[PDB]
């Protein structure tokens, strides 16, 4: 009769938690680049956990930050996935 | 019928759900914040690709701490029920927890919370969508090559 009041809710973090999330001041961010990228090629294909697993490893060995600065030059990134949800989710039908 | 699994939810409402997508590009002065820059992109292509996946996208620039609660105060205050979801794009600058207004910090629970089961009734049962393009904190991952 009752479900949790967090259930059903999906946090799609850019970044693991405590870490930098990159923007590259021309392309736009490396997670919502990559999220759309993914979307737009598996949105009628791959449910949604699957599809933002995509966008994990594209993030994580396409993107590496390019600086002058010794400090923010050559890191990478790993989105995080946050899912709070009880069903399965495919945006086609 | 047949045999009734149930193991996906139910997209096929009338409307794929309203897409808030909020891009936060300037900051007030006092903020001691810079401006992201390349973000206008990231919104452009958000609206691109949800706009694909039929959903009702509602672009939302440079907001204040306080027109972000409002805002979702006010959306979740809505009838989503002819809606199969929600989905909601937050583009900052942030840390562990909370993302900024174009003036103050917003706290990830503060506006996810307008939308728990038992606050936005025609919501409940649904899938609730935030991603976040913001700092979780200062750490820089070195990777291993
Ligand atoms: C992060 O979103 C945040 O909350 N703050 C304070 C901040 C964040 C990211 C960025 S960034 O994407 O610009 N970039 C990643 C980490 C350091 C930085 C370096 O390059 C850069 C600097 C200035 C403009 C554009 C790129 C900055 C601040």
């Amino acid at each position: 009769h009752k479900i949790p009041v967090d259930a059903d809710f999906l946090y799609a973090y850019s970044t693991a938690p405590g870490y930098y999330s990159w923007r590259n001041s021309k392309d736009g961010s490396w997670f919502i680049q990559s999220l759309c990228a993914m979307l737009k090629q598996y949105a009628d294909k791959l449910e949604f956990m699957h599809i933002l697993t995509r966008v994990n490893r594209k993030v994580a060995t396409e993107f590496e930050s390019f600086s002058f600065d010794a400090t923010f030059h050559a890191k990478k990134q790993i989105p995080c996935i946050v899912s709070m949800l009880t069903k399965e989710l495919y945006f086609y039908h | 019928s047949g045999i009734s699994l149930d193991n996906s939810y139910k997209m096929d409402y009338p409307e794929m759900g309203l897409c808030i997508i909020i891009n936060n590009k300037n900051f007030h002065k006092s903020t001691g914040m810079t401006s992201r820059s390349g973000t206008d992109v990231d919104a452009a292509n958000l609206r691109e690709t949800f706009r694909n996946l039929k959903y009702e996208v509602r672009n939302k620039n440079d907001l204040t701490r306080e027109e972000i609660v409002e805002l979702m105060r006010d959306v979740s205050k809505e009838d989503h029920s002819k809606r199969s979801s929600f989905v909601c794009v937050l583009l900052s600058h942030g840390e562990e927890g909370i993302i900024f207004g174009t003036n103050g910090p917003v706290d990830l629970k503060k506006i996810t919370n307008f939308f728990r089961g038992d606050r936005c009734r025609s919501l409940t049962g649904k899938p609730k969508l935030f991603i976040i393009q913001a700092c979780r904190g200062t750490e820089l991952d070195c990777g291993i090559e």
